[PDB]
C-alpha cells in the first residue's frame, strides 16, 4: 500500500522547530 | 556579465579536466605490493565480466583435426573475428562469428606448419586494399600471403588471400612465435634457441637482392647453453620488443631504426628474485623454483615507468619498470627492475555462494598456465588446478574506487574480480581482444578512466579460444551493473532500492551513481522490464540526487551528475576542430549523429520530468543558483544540438566550394574553430551566421 | 607511435623494476647503530601486529601434566599447526586449530624424553605419503618416527605416526636441541657440552653398516 | 575448397 | 519472558528450532520484528531473514497455506526493512542533509519498520534517491508505467553524471567510464527486483538504455563495447527472444535517436543479440527473425566505415543462414 | 558414377516412374530409395559396409537441407548404437580414436551433435554427455552433468552405486576440462564445479570426517556462518542454479548436524553463533522442504544450549 | 621500525614462537626482498603461533591496506577535514602514490560498516589523487595514475614475466588454476570500480590541456591492459579445460616452440602472443568439428567433422553436409586458403563434389565483387598492378575445383553410367557436379 503525497511533507533539508 | 551557455561551458571544461585527472598506473602501483580484491559471483549483477555467447568449432575442422598424422594447432585472429587451424602442412581459416562458416583452405605448403600470424603490411608495398599480411611458418620456410579483410553487411570481415612470391628458407631454428609491429616489421622466434630473426620484404626485384630476406639479429657465437623462447611481445609506443625464455629470462630489444634491433636489457629470474627480496614483503609464492609463464607489455600511453607485467605460475603479477641511463641521445632503456607485485586473490570458485593485511600466500591461482593483460588492466588467468578443466579468473581495476580515493597517497590497485567456469574438456588456447584497444586519454593521467568513455566506445569484448569453440567475454560498465541491479529491485520495497543504491554510493560516490541512474533513465544499457528499470532509474535520480546548500554555493549531486553525463557525451567533440583543410570534417558524420541523439534523449528526459525533478521548475539563494545552473546546462544542450545540426548541414553542401569563395579572415576563423567555440562563444555564432548566409548563396547557384 | 596496451605494459615493466629495487638489508643496516622506532599502542589502528585468536591447551593433557613425576615439556610444530607435550617417557601431539582435539600419543619410550622435533625426511628413504620425520630424544635413545601430515580435509593436517625400526643409543651427551635441513640432515646438541652430533639413516640393511647411525 | 589466390600483380603496386 | 525481553524470545525461538517446530519459531521471529520493543532495525532484518527461512520448509502438523501465509508476510517486511536500512544508511551519509535533521531521522528509522508511504515521501523522493524509489515501487507493487519509466530516466542521468564527474576528476583509483557505473546501478536493481515486469519493463527500458548509449555517446569513441546495452540485458537474464523482439521494433519505427546513419549501430545490436541466440540454441525464433535480418540488410545498403559496413553485411547474411 | 543414370528429383516417388515434364519414352529411377532398401538388410549388424554404400548419396540432399550421407549416418548410429566403432571412442584419458566415418568427412561436429541431440531428447543423459563430450561441446556436457549430479549430491556414495559411476565420470571430465583449459559459460560451469565440491562435502560427511567436511563447506561460502555474511549470501541464492537450490535442504541439515556433533565433543559460543546464522539464513530463503528443515534446524540449536 | 607491546593476560609464560604461514619473500635476491608492499595481495599476511603454558595465541602481521582501512573506519562518524588529517599521516610516511594506491585497494574490497569505509577510501582516491602537470614535450601524470599502475602491477606480478606453460613432453601450467582465478577476480574488481565511477574519477571521462589529455590517454591505456589481462587469463583457463597436449602433439615446431617460451606479458600486450592465441583457439575449434563470422566458421567445421564421423545415413550425412555448406557460404569472403582447402578435401572424401565446387565459386565471387580480376585479365595482366591479389584469391578456388573434378573421375573410374537401364548414383553425381 503506497500513497504519494507531494503536498504536505517535512523539509528534509531544514532543521526542526 | 557571463551568459548561460558560457557559464555551462565553464562547467564542461572543468569536468573534462576532472575526468582527465584519473590516476595513472604508476600512481596506484607504487613500489610495494597489494592484494586488494572485491570478488563477485559470475552470476551476480556486479560481475565485472560475463560470457555473452559461444561459437563451436566447425565439424569439418574436427574431421581434419582427427585426421592429423603428426601435428595440429589452433589460433585466433581476434582483430578480424577469424580463427585458424593447422593440420600438418595444411591451414584452414574461418569466421567464427558466422553461424555456418565456410573454410578458407590453404594447402600449398610442403612441410609441417609450426606458426601462423596476422600482421600489418609494410607501407608503400601493397595495394591499399591489402589490410594485413598472413605469415605462415613451416619446418622448411616462412611464407607471406597478402590479406584483404574488408567488412561485410553482416558485421564480419570478408577474407581473400593473395600470393606474393615472397618467401625465405627457415634454417636451423624453429619458428613458434611471430609478431608484427605497427609498421609491418615481422619478428620470429622459437623453441630451438633464444635468437630473434626478422623478415624483410620489398616490392621491387633486384639483381643483387631478392624480394624477401631474413636475418638473425642475435649474432650468436661461441659457447651457448640450452635455452629457448616461450613468447615474443611488441610495444610500438616505445619501439621495444620483449622475449620470454624457458628459464624465465626477460630480454628487451630496442628498434633504433627501421632495420635495426639491439638488445638493451637482459634480466634473469635471479635478478627478479633479488629485487623481490629487497621489497618489504617477500613471499613463498615467488622462489627460484617459480616459473614466469607470460609477459604483457604496458604502453607508454598508459604508464611512464611500468613497462611490463610478468605472470608467475603461482599467479603473481610482477610489474617491472625500465629506465634509460640518460635523458637524450626513441631513447632505449638500459635497466629493468621489479617494482610492484599484485598477489593473487584468496576466494576460490564455488557452486554455492560462500560468505586488511597484505595477503601474500594465496594459492587460488596456482597453477597459472596462461595469462593476458589488456589496457587499462583487464586480466585473464587460466588456472589449471585439475588436468581436465580450466578455470578462468578475470579481473579489472576498480575504476570507481580508484577515481574517488583521496588523497593520492592512499591509492592502491583495487580490483573487481570473478571466476568464469569452462565446461569439462575445455582447454583454453588463446585469448584476444575483438574490439578497438581501450584508451580514455592520450597520456597516463586520464588513460584508465572507464567511466568517462562508457558512451563513446563499446565495452571491451574478448574471444576465448578453446579446443571446442570460441567464447565471447564482455566487460561490464557501471551503467550495465546499475541497470542490472535495478532490474532485480523491480519487485521489492522502497527500501530495497535505497539499499542497493547505497552499495553504489559507497563504491563510486554519489555523483557517479546518480549519473549512472540518469544514463539508465535515458536508455543507456538498453542496447542489451526495461520500462520499469528506466522508471526505477528515474526514481533514483530524483529521490537520492541531494540538494543545493550554502558552504558561493554547493550545487546538488543531481546537478553535477547532469554536467558529468553531458560532458562525457561530447568529450570527443568539445576541444576538437570542426574541420580539417579539400576541406573535410574532423569528426565523422555518423559519430555526430549518435552524439546528437544522446543529447536530445537527455533533453527529452528533462522535459518529460520538468514537474517532478527538483530545480527544473522555478522556485532560497541555494535553490536559486541551482535553478540557474540547471537552466544554463539545458541552454547548452540545445545549443549543442543546433551546433551539430549546423555542421551536418554544412557538409551536406559542397564546403570546399564555399570555402573557396571566402575571405581570408573567415577562412582562418573557420580553420581553428572548435566545437566549444561553436557551442558557447559569440564568434562561433557570428561565424555560423556568416556560413549560413554563404551556403544559401551557393545553393541558389546549384538552384536545386 | 605505440599502441595503448603496449604503452601500459611499459609502465608495468618499469613499476615491476621499482618494487624489485626495494633496499636490501645490508644497505639500511650499514656499519654503525640505530634506535629508530615509531611505537604504536596495541589497540591502535596503526598497530604493526595484533592478536587474532587463542587456543586453550586441551584439558586431557593438563591432567597428564600434573600426573608428571620428574619432567614435563611443551613445544610447537607451527608449520603444520600442531603442538606437543612430553610427560616423562610419554609424548602427546594435538592440533591446536581444532576445538575438541584428539590426542595422538606415543608412549613406547622407556626413558624420559628430553627433546622432540619435526624434520623433513631424507629423499628416497620412505614412501611419498610421509611428509615429515619425528625425532624423539630420550635420556637413553634417539628415536625416529614416520609422519604423514596430509590435509584431510577442512582445518589442520590429519596426522599419523609410523614406526621405522630406527633408533640410536643416546651416548653420554644430553640432547636438548634438534634441528633439520632441507635435505633431511638431522643435527643434535645439548647441555652436556658443545659437541654437535648428526644422525644418518638408510633404506637398506647392510652387513657392515646399520640402517641408523 | 582451396582458397583462390589472386595474383601478385594486383597485390603490390605500382 | 519473550514478551518484554528480546534476548529471552531468542531462546524460545531456539527451543522450537531444535525440536523442528520451524513454523512456530518464524511465528515468533515475525511477531517480534513487528513488535513495539526496543530492537534495532538491523536485528529486525535478521529476525525476518530467519523467519523467512524457518517458514520456507515444511514443519510437521502445520498446513502448507499457513506456512506460506507467514513466509509471504515475513518476506514482504524484509524487503521493506532492507529499503529502510539502505535508505537510512544513505541519508546519514548525505552531505546535503543538516546534522540536526540526521539525528531526527535516525531515531525515527532505526527501530520499527515504517510504511513505504512514509519511506517514500518524507525521505526517498525528496533526496532524489531514484534507485531506492524504484525498489519501493517494486516492494509496493506500484502500477504505473510512466512514473516507473520517468524514474528510470532520472536514475540513468544522475548515474551518468556521478561517473563523468569522477572521470573528469581522475578520486583514489581510476574510476569507471559512465556506462559502467550506469550498468552497475541497473544490475543492482535487477538482482534486487528479481526482474519484475512492472518496474523493469524491457519493452521500454531497453530502448531507453540504448537511447542513452547514443545521446550520451557511450560507444567505441571511449573504448566501450558498442553492444554494451545488449550485453547488459542478456547477461541479466532477459530472454533472447524478447531482446530481438524489441530491437525489431526499434529498427522499423526509426524514432530518434535511432535515425539516419545511427541505425548502423542498431543492426550491430541485432547481430550481437541474434548471434548470441543461435549460439545459445546450438549449445542446447521463426520467420520473423529471418524477415528482420534481411530487412536489417537493406539498412546497411541504404546507409552505404566503408569496410565496417561491408564486414557487417557478411555477419548478418551469416545469421540468416543459421536460422533458416 | 558414369552420369548415365536418370535419377528421380523427388524422393517421394515410386522406384520407377516417368517425370511429368519429360518425354514418355524415358523412365527415371528413384536412386535414393534404391540404396535405402538394399542397405536396411545389412545395416543392422554390418555397419562398416553400409557406410560404403551411403557415400554415393553424398551428392544429394533432402527437403530439409540435410546432407543425405550425413543423415544416413545419423539414423544408422541411432539404430545400431555402435558409437565406438562408427564415431570413434573418446577414452577417459583425453584421446579420440577416429571412427569409420572419419574416413569420409573430417567435419564430424554436426552428426555427433545430431546423435547426441536425439539421445538427449530420449532422457539418455549419461550417453548424451559421452557423445557431446566426444565432440568437445562442453556447453551441453556440463549442462547434462549438472542434471545427473544434483539428484545424487546428498546420496551415499557406495561401491558400484549410481553415485560412484556418475561422480567418477564427472571427475574424469573435470581433469580433462582443466588440463585442456575447456569451460562452458560461467553459469553452467560454475554450477558444475560447485556440485563436485558438494559431492565431496557429503562424501566426507557420510564418512564421519566431520572436521574435514566442515572445512569444505566453509570455503564454498554458500551457507553463511557469521551474521554479517547473511545479507550477501541470501542475495546470491536468488541467482544460483536450481540444481543447487534443490540440495540446499540437505546442505543446511548436514552442516547443522556437523556443528551439532562437534558441540557434544569460547568454542561453545562460536558454534552457538554459527548455529544461529544457519537458522536466519534458512528463515529468509524459500526452498525445498523448508518446513521440516527449518524445524529440525531450530531443534538442533536448542539442544546445544 | 614500527613496534608495539602485546600483553597476553598475565600468569602465563611464553615458551616458543613459530611461523604458521609460508616464509616471506618478495624477491629472489636481496634487492626487492623485503618489499611487503609489493606482496600484500599475493601472500597471506604472516601469522605467528605464540605458545604459552595456557595456550597458543595467534599473532598476525597487519599490512598497509589493513591499517588504512581501519583508520578510515575511525573517520566515518568523524568530521570532514578529519579525513584530510588522517590521510596526511599516511602521506608523510608512505608517500602520496603508496597512500592513494592503498585507498584504491580498500575501495576494491581489500582490507582486513564496511561500505562506509569503502566509500571513504573511494573519496580519498578522488580528492587527494592530485593532477597531471607538465615539467621542464613532457608531462608528469597524477599520483592517481601512478597509484592505479601500482595496484594493477602488484596483482599480476607473480605471472607477468612467467612462462604460461611447462613442457616435459606435453603437460603442465606454470601458475596454478586457482590462483589465476583469484588474480582474474581481483583485476575484474578493479575494472568494475573504474566503470562504476567513470563520471567522478578525473581523467576517465573525456577532457593545461596537453596535461589532462595525456593523463586521459595513459588511463585509457591502463584500462585496455586490464581487459586484455582478463581475456588472456580467461583464455589460458580455457586451454587447460580442453585436451591440451593433444593439441600440442599435433602442432608445428614453431607453433610448439612459440608456446614453449610464451610469457603472460607477451600474451597480454604483444602481437606474436595474440597471433598464437588465435592459432590455438583455431586448433580446438577445428577439432570439435573434426564475431558471427568467426563463430559460424567454427560451427561449419564442426558440422563437417561430424559428417565424416558417420556410418553414412543419407538423412544425417546429407543434413550435416548441406548445413556445413550453408554455413561456409555465409562466411565465404572471410575464409582463408587453409580452411577452404581442408573443407573441400573433407567434402570430396564424402562424395560431396557439387557442394565442394559450389563453395569454391562462392568464395571466389565474395573475395572480389568488383571483378577486379576480370578487368586485370582483360587488360593483359600488367605486372606491378594490385589486382593480381584479387586474381590470386580466385585462382586458389579454381585450382581446388580442378581437384574436385579430378577426384570425381578417379573415384568413379570403371563405374558404369547406367545400370539395368536407369542412371547409377555415380553418374548422377557426375551430372550434378558438372
Amino acid at each position: 500500500k503506497l500513497v504519494i503525497n507531494k503536498d504536505m511533507r517535512t523539509d528534509l533539508f531544514s532543521p526542526p522547530n | 556579465d557571463l551568459p548561460p551557455v558560457a557559464k555551462a561551458a565553464q562547467v564542461v571544461n572543468q569536468t573534462l579536466q576532472l575526468d582527465d585527472s584519473y590516476p595513472d598506473l604508476d600512481s596506484y602501483c607504487r613500489p610495494g605490493a597489494s592484494s586488494d580484491y572485491e570478488m563477485q559471483s559470475s552470476d551476480s549483477s556486479w560481475a565485472p565480466f560475463h560470457v555473452v555467447r559461444h561459437h563451436n568449432i566447425p565439424d569439418k575442422v574436427f574431421e581434419h583435426l582427427n585426421a592429423g598424422e603428426v601435428f595440429t594447432k589452433l589460433g585466433l585472429f581476434a582483430e578480424i573475428g577469424y580463427a585458424w587451424a593447422s593440420i600438418d602442412s595444411s591451414l584452414f581459416l574461418w569466421d567464427y562469428t558466422h553461424p555456418n562458416p565456410e573454410l578458407i583452405g590453404y594447402e600449398e605448403a610442403t612441410h609441417t606448419i609450426t606458426a601462423v600470424a596476422l600482421v600489418p603490411p609494410k607501407p608503400g608495398v601493397f595495394v591499399k586494399t591489402i589490410t594485413h599480411v598472413l605469415v605462415v611458418a613451416t619446418t622448411s620456410e616462412i611464407i607471406l600471403l597478402g590479406v584483404s579483410a574488408t567488412p561485410t553487411p553482416s558485421g564480419s570481415k570478408s577474407l581473400t588471400l593473395y600470393s606474393t612470391r615472397m618467401s625465405v628458407h627457415r634454417g636451423g631454428s624453429d619458428v613458434s612465435f611471430i609478431v608484427g609491429t605497427k609498421d609491418g616489421r615481422i619478428f620470429l622466434g622459437g623453441e630451438s634457441d633464444t635468437d630473434i630473426h626478422e623478415i624483410f620484404y620489398q616490392q621491387e626485384e633486384r639483381w643483387f637482392s631478392s624480394r624477401c630476406g631474413k636475418i638473425n639479429h642475435s649474432h650468436p657465437f661461441g659457447s651457448r647453453q640450452q635455452e629457448w623462447l616461450r613468447g615474443l611481445y611488441v610495444d610500438d609506443t616505445r619501439n621495444l620488443l620483449y622475449s620470454l625464455s624457458n628459464r624465465s629470462t626477460i630480454r628487451t630489444y630496442h628498434m633504433e631504426g627501421p632495420e635495426k634491433l639491439t638488445k638493451v636489457i637482459e634480466k634473469d629470474k635471479t635478478s627478479c628474485l633479488r629485487d623481490f627480496a629487497h621489497m618489504a614483503d617477500s613471499s613463498p609464492l615467488f622462489t627460484d623454483k617459480t616459473n614466469i609463464v607470460a609477459l604483457s607489455p604496458i604502453p607508454a600511453t598508459e604508464a611512464s615507468k611500468l613497462h611490463l607485467m610478468a605472470l608467475t605460475d603461482t599467479g603473481c603479477r610482477l610489474f617491472l619498470s625500465a629506465t634509460s641511463s640518460a635523458s637524450y641521445t626513441a631513447l632505449a632503456p638500459q635497466s629493468m627492475q621489479l617494482q610492484f607485485v599484485k598477489f593473487p586473490p584468496r576466494e576460490s570458485p564455488t557452486r554455492i555462494r560462500t560468505l586488511s593485511q597484505l595477503d601474500k600466500t594465496s594459492r587460488a591461482l596456482d597453477p597459472s598456465a596462461l595469462g593476458f593483460r589488456f589496457s587499462p588492466g583487464y586480466f585473464f588467468d587460466v588456472v589449471r588446478k585439475h588436468p581436465n578443466q580450466d578455470m578462468l579468473f578475470v579481473s579489472a581495476p576498480d575504476t570507481g574506487r580508484i577515481k574517488v580515493t583521496q588523497p593520492a597517497s592512499a591509492l592502491k590497485y583495487f580490483e573487481q574480480g570473478t571466476w568464469i567456469e569452462l565446461e569439462n574438456g575445455n582447454r583454453t588456447i588463446e585469448i584476444g581482444l575483438t574490439t578497438a584497444p581501450f584508451a580514455a586519454a592520450k597520456q597516463p593521467l586520464g588513460f584508465g578512466n572507464e567511466l568517462a568513455v562508457q558512451f563513446d566506445q563499446v565495452p571491451g569484448e574478448f574471444a576465448v579460444l578453446t579446443n571446442t569453440g570460441v567464447h565471447i567475454v564482455r566487460r561490464r560498465r557501471l551503467v550495465d551493473i546499475f541497470a542490472k541491479a535495478l532490474g532485480n529491485c523491480v519487485s521489492a520495497s522502497d527500501d530495497a532500492l535505497e539499499r542497493e543504491v547505497r552499495k553504489f554510493i559507497n563504491q563510486y560516490g554519489r555523483v557517479e551513481t546518480i549519473a549512472a541512474a540518469l544514463a539508465v533513465a535515458c536508455g543507456q544499457g538498453s542496447d542489451l522490464m526495461d520500462r520499469n528499470t528506466e522508471n526505477l532509474a528515474r526514481a533514483a535520480f530524483i529521490e537520492y540526487g541531494g540538494q543545493p546548500r550554502l558552504a558561493s554555493v554547493r550545487l546538488s549531486s543531481r546537478h553535477d551528475a547532469l554536467a558529468l553525463y553531458l560532458t562525457r557525451l561530447v568529450r570527443t567533440l568539445w576541444k576538437a576542430k570542426v574541420v580539417q583543410v579539400d576541406i573535410s570534417s574532423t569528426i565523422p558524420t555518423s559519430k555526430l549523429v549518435t552524439i546528437q541523439e544522446n543529447v536530445e534523449r537527455l533533453r527529452n528526459f528533462l522535459e518529460a520530468n520538468k514537474s517532478t525533478i527538483q530545480g527544473l521548475a522555478p522556485p532560497d539563494i541555494a535553490n536559486q543558483k541551482e535553478h540557474q545552473a540547471l537552466h544554463a546546462l539545458q541552454k547548452l544542450m540545445e545549443s549543442i544540438s543546433e551546433g551539430i545540426s549546423f555542421v551536418l548541414m554544412l557538409f551536406d553542401e559542397r564546403v570546399s566550394d564555399i570555402y573557396a569563395r571566402l575571405d581570408a579572415v573567415s577562412q582562418q576563423q573557420l580553420k581553428d574553430l572548435t566545437y566549444e567555440q561553436l557551442f558557447s562563444q559569440t564568434p562561433g555564432k557570428e561565424l555560423a551566421k556568416v556560413l549560413v548566409k554563404a551556403i544559401v548563396n551557393r545553393n541558389i547557384a546549384s538552384g536545386a | 607511435d605505440l599502441p595503448p596496451v603496449a604503452k601500459a605494459a611499459q609502465v608495468v615493466n618499469q613499476t615491476l623494476q621499482l618494487d624489485d629495487s626495494y633496499p636490501d638489508l645490508d644497505s639500511y643496516c650499514r656499519p654503525g647503530a640505530s634506535s629508530d622506532y615509531e611505537m604504536q599502542s596495541s589497540d591502535s589502528s596503526w598497530a604493526p601486529f595484533h592478536v587474532v585468536r587463542h587456543h586453550n591447551i586441551p584439558d586431557k593433557v593438563f591432567e597428564h601434566l600434573n600426573a608428571g613425576e620428574v619432567f614435563t615439556k611443551l613445544g610447537l610444530f607451527a608449520e603444520i599447526g600442531y603442538a606437543w607435550a612430553s610427560i616423562d617417557s610419554s609424548l602427546f601431539l594435538w592440533d591446536y586449530t581444532h576445538p575438541n582435539p584428539e590426542l595422538i600419543g606415543y608412549e613406547e619410550a622407556t626413558h624420559t624424553i628430553t627433546a622432540v622435533a619435526l624434520v623433513p625426511p631424507k629423499p628416497g628413504v620412505f614412501v611419498k605419503t610421509i611428509t615429515h620425520v619425528l625425532v624423539v630424544a630420550t635420556t637413553s635413545e634417539i628415536i625416529l618416527l614416520g609422519v604423514s601430515a596430509t590435509p584431510t580435509p577442512s582445518g589442520s593436517k590429519s596426522l599419523t605416526l609410523y614406526s621405522t625400526r630406527m633408533s640410536v643409543h643416546r651416548g653420554g651427551s644430553d640432547v636438548s636441541f634438534i634441528v633439520g635441513t632441507k635435505d633431511g640432515r638431522i643435527f643434535l646438541g645439548g647441555e652436556s657440552d658443545t659437541d654437535i652430533h648428526e644422525i644418518f639413516y638408510q633404506q637398506e640393511e647392510r652387513w657392515f653398516s646399520s640402517r641408523c647411525g | 575448397r582451396k582458397a583462390k589466390l589472386l595474383p601478385m600483380e594486383e597485390a603490390l603496386l605500382p | 519472558l519473550a514478551e518484554t525481553d528480546f534476548r529471552h524470545a531468542e531462546l524460545l525461538c531456539r527451543f522450537y528450532t531444535t525440536r523442528s517446530r520451524f513454523f512456530e519459531a518464524a511465528q515468533v521471529q515475525t511477531n517480534l520484528a513487528k513488535s513495539d520493543l526496543n530492537i534495532s532495525l538491523k536485528d529486525r532484518i535478521i529476525l525476518l531473514s530467519r523467519a523467512k527461512g524457518n517458514a520456507s520448509v515444511n514443519t510437521i502438523g502445520i498446513s502448507r497455506q499457513q506456512q506460506q501465509q507467514l513466509n509471504h508476510e515475513a518476506s514482504e517486511l524484509l524487503e521493506i526493512a532492507h529499503i529502510q536500512d539502505d535508505l537510512l544508511e544513505r541519508l546519514v551519509a548525505d552531505p546535503r542533509i543538516p546534522e540536526e535533521r540526521k539525528a531526527e531521522i535516525e531515531e525515527f528509522l532505526d527501530g520499527p519498520i515504517r510504511t513505504l508511504t512514509d519511506l517514500f515521501n518524507d525521505y526517498a523522493d525528496q533526496a532524489n534517491y531514484y534507485d531506492l524509489c524504484l525498489l519501493i515501487f517494486h516492494a509496493a507493487d506500484f502500477h504505473n508505467p510512466r512514473t516507473i519509466l520517468d524514474t528510470w530516466n532520472n536514475l540513468i542521468n544522475q548515474s551518468h553524471f556521478e561517473a563523468e564527474q569522477r572521470r573528469e576528476y581522475w578520486p583514489i583509483a581510476e574510476p569507471p567510464l559512465p556506462y559502467v557505473y550506469v550498468s552497475q546501478q541497473i544490475q543492482l536493481i535487477a538482482h534486487r527486483t528479481s526482474l519484475d515486469s512492472l518496474i523493469f519493463p524491457v519493452n521500454s527500458l531497453l530502448p531507453v538504455v540504448c537511447a542513452y548509449a547514443i545521446n550520451n555517446g557511450q560507444d567505441a569513441s571511449i573504448g566501450a563495447d558498442p553492444c554494451w546495452p545488449i550485453q547488459l540485458f542478456l547477461n541479466l537474464g532477459v530472454p533472447h527472444a524478447l531482446v530481438v523482439q524489441v530491437l525489431e521494433n526499434v529498427l522499423d519505427t526509426q524514432e530518434a535517436p535511432f535515425t539516419g546513419r545511427r541505425r548502423k549501430l542498431v543492426v550491430q545490436w541485432i547481430a550481437m543479440a541474434v548471434d548470441m541466440w543461435v549460439r545459445e540454441v546450438e549449445r542446447r525464433m521463426g520467420s520473423w527473425v529471418s524477415e528482420l535480418l534481411g530487412r536489417a540488410d537493406q539498412v546497411l545498403t541504404q546507409i552505404a566505415d566503408a569496410e565496417e559496413i561491408a564486414s557487417l553485411r557478411r555477419t548478418v547474411k551469416g545469421l540468416k543462414r543459421s536460422v533458416d | 558414377e558414369l552420369k548415365l543414370l536418370l535419377k528421380s528429383s523427388g524422393q517421394s516417388a515410386q522406384l520407377l516412374s516417368h517425370e511429368p515434364g519429360d518425354p514418355p519414352c524415358l523412365r527415371r529411377l528413384n536412386f535414393v530409395r534404391l540404396l535405402m532398401l538394399y542397405t536396411r538388410k545389412f545395416e543392422s549388424t554390418d555397419p562398416r559396409e553400409a557406410l560404403q554404400y551411403f557415400y554415393f548419396l553424398r551428392d544429394e540432399k533432402d527437403s530439409q537441407g540435410e546432407n543425405m550421407f550425413l543423415r544416413c549416418v545419423s539414423e544408422l548410429v541411432i539404430e545400431s548404437r555402435e558409437f565406438d566403432m562408427i564415431l570413434g571412442k573418446l577414452e577417459n584419458d583425453g584421446s579420440r580414436k577416429p571412427g569409420v566415418i572419419d574416413k569420409f568427412t573430417s567435419d564430424t561436429k554436426p552428426i555427433i551433435n545430431k546423435v547426441a541431440s536425439v539421445a538427449e531428447n530420449k532422457g539418455l543423459f549419461e550417453e548424451a554427455a559421452k557423445l557431446y563430450d566426444l565432440a568437445k561441446n562442453a556447453d551441453k556436457v556440463l549442462e547434462l552433468m549438472n542434471k545427473l549430479l544434483s539428484p545424487v549430491v546428498p546420496q551415499i556414495s557406495a561401491p558400484q552405486s549410481n553415485k560412484e559411476r556418475l561422480k567418477n565420470m564427472a571427475l574424469s571430465i573435470a581433469e580433462r576440462y582443466r588440463a585442456q583449459g575447456i569451460s562452458a559459460n560461467k553459469f553452467v560451469d560454475s554450477t558444475f564445479y560447485l556440485l563436485l565440491d558438494l559431492i565431496t562435502f557429503f562424501d566426507e560427511y557420510h564418512s564421519g570426517h566431520i572436521d574435514r567436511a566442515f572445512d569444505i563447506i566453509e570455503r564454498l561460502k554458500l551457507v553463511p556462518l557469521n551474521q554479517e555474511s547473511v545479507e550477501e549470501r541470501v542475495a546470491a541464492f536468488r541467482n544460483f542454479s536450481d540444481e543447487i537450490r534443490h540440495n540446499l535442504s540437505e546442505v543446511l541439515l548436514a552442516t547443522m548436524n556437523i556443528l551439532f556433533t562437534q558441540f557434544k565433543r569460547d568454542r561453545d559460543s562460536q558454534l552457538r553463533s554459527q548455529a544461529r546464522t544457519l537458522i536466519t539464513f534458512a528463515g529468509m530463503i524459500p526452498y525445498r522442504t523448508s518446513g521440516d528443515t527449518n524445524a529440525r534446524l531450530v531443534q538442533m540449536e536448542v539442544l546445544m544450549n | 621500525e614500527q613496534g608495539t607491546w602485546i600483553e597476553l593476560e598475565n600468569g602465563n609464560r611464553t615458551i616458543e614462537i613459530g611461523l604458521t604461514t609460508a616464509p616471506f619473500a618478495a624477491a629472489k635476491q636481496p634487492l626487492g626482498f623485503g618489499n611487503e608492499l609489493a606482496v600484500q595481495f599475493d601472500q597471506v599476511p604472516g601469522e605467528f603461533a605464540v605458545l604459552t603454558n595456557t595456550g597458543v595465541h595467534i599473532v598476525r602481521r597487519r599490512r598497509l591496506v589493513d591499517i588504512f582501512a581501519k583508520a578510515l573506519g575511525n573517520c566515518v562518524s568523524a568530521s570532514d577535514d578529519a579525513l584530510e588529517r588522517e590521510v596526511r599521516k599516511f602521506i608523510n610516511q608512505y608517500g602520496r602514490v603508496e597512500t592513494i594506491a592503498a585507498a584504491l585497494a580498500v575501495a576494491c574490497g581489500q582490507g582486513s560498516m564496511d561500505r562506509n569505509t569503502e566509500n571513504l577510501a573511494r573519496a580519498a582516491f578522488i580528492e587527494y589523487g592530485g593532477q597531471p602537470r607538465l615539467a621542464a614535450e613532457s608531462v608528469r601524470l597524477s599520483s592517481r595514475h601512478d597509484a592505479l599502475a601500482l595496484y594493477l602491477t602488484r596483482l599480476v606480478r607473480t605471472l607477468w614475466k612467467a612462462k604460461v606453460v611447462q613442457v616435459g613432453s606435453g603437460s603442465d601450467i606454470s601458475s596454478t588454476i586457482p590462483t589465476l582465478v583469484t588474480i582474474q577476480e581481483n583485476v575484474e574488481r578493479l575494472r568494475n570500480f573504474l566503470e562504476a565511477n567513470k563520471s567522478t574519477i578525473q581523467g576517465l571521462a573525456p577532457p593545461e590541456d596537453i596535461a589532462n589529455q595525456k593523463e586521459h590517454q595513459a588511463l585509457h591505456a591502463l584500462q585496455k591492459l586490464m581487459e586484455s589481462i582478463s581475456e588472456g587469463i580467461s583464455f589460458v583457463l580455457m586451454l587447460f579445460d580442453e585436451r591440451v597436449s593433444d593439441i600440442y602433439a599435433r602442432l608445428d615446431a614453431v607453433s610448439q616452440q612459440q608456446l614453449k617460451d610464451l610469457t603472460y606479458e607477451q600474451l597480454f600486450s604483444q602481437t606474436p602472443g595474440k597471433e598464437l592465441a588465435k592459432v590455438l583457439v583455431k586448433a580446438i575449434v577445428n577439432r570439435n568439428i573434426a564475431a558471427p563470422d568467426d563463430v559460424v566458421t567454427f560451427k561449419a567445421q564442426e558440422q563437417l567433422q561430424r559428417a565424416s564421423e558417420q556410418a553414412h545415413n543419407a538423412p544425417v550425412l546429407r543434413a550435416l553436409l548441406a548445413e556445413s555448406l550453408r554455413l561456409f557460404e555465409q562466411v565465404a569472403g572471410s575464409l582463408t586458403p587453409a580452411n577452404l582447402t581442408t573443407a573441400v578435401e573433407q567434402m570430396i572424401s564424402l562424395k560431396y563434389y557439387a557442394g565442394a565446387i559450389q563453395l569454391c565459386l562462392t568464395v571466389a565471387q565474395q573475395k572480389d565483387r568488383g571483378n577486379t580480376a576480370l578487368s586485370w585479365v582483360n587488360d593483359g595482366k600488367p605486372a606491378n598492378d594490385s589486382r593480381k591479389k584479387a586474381f590470386d584469391e580466385r585462382k586458389i578456388c579454381y585450382n581446388l575445383i580442378h581437384q574436385v573434378l579430378d577426384k570425381l573421375e578417379s573415384d568413379f573410374a570403371g563405374e558404369p553410367e547406367l545400370v539395368d537401364g536407369r542412371p547409377t548414383l555415380a553418374a548422377t553425381k557426375r551430372m550434378e557436379a558438372y
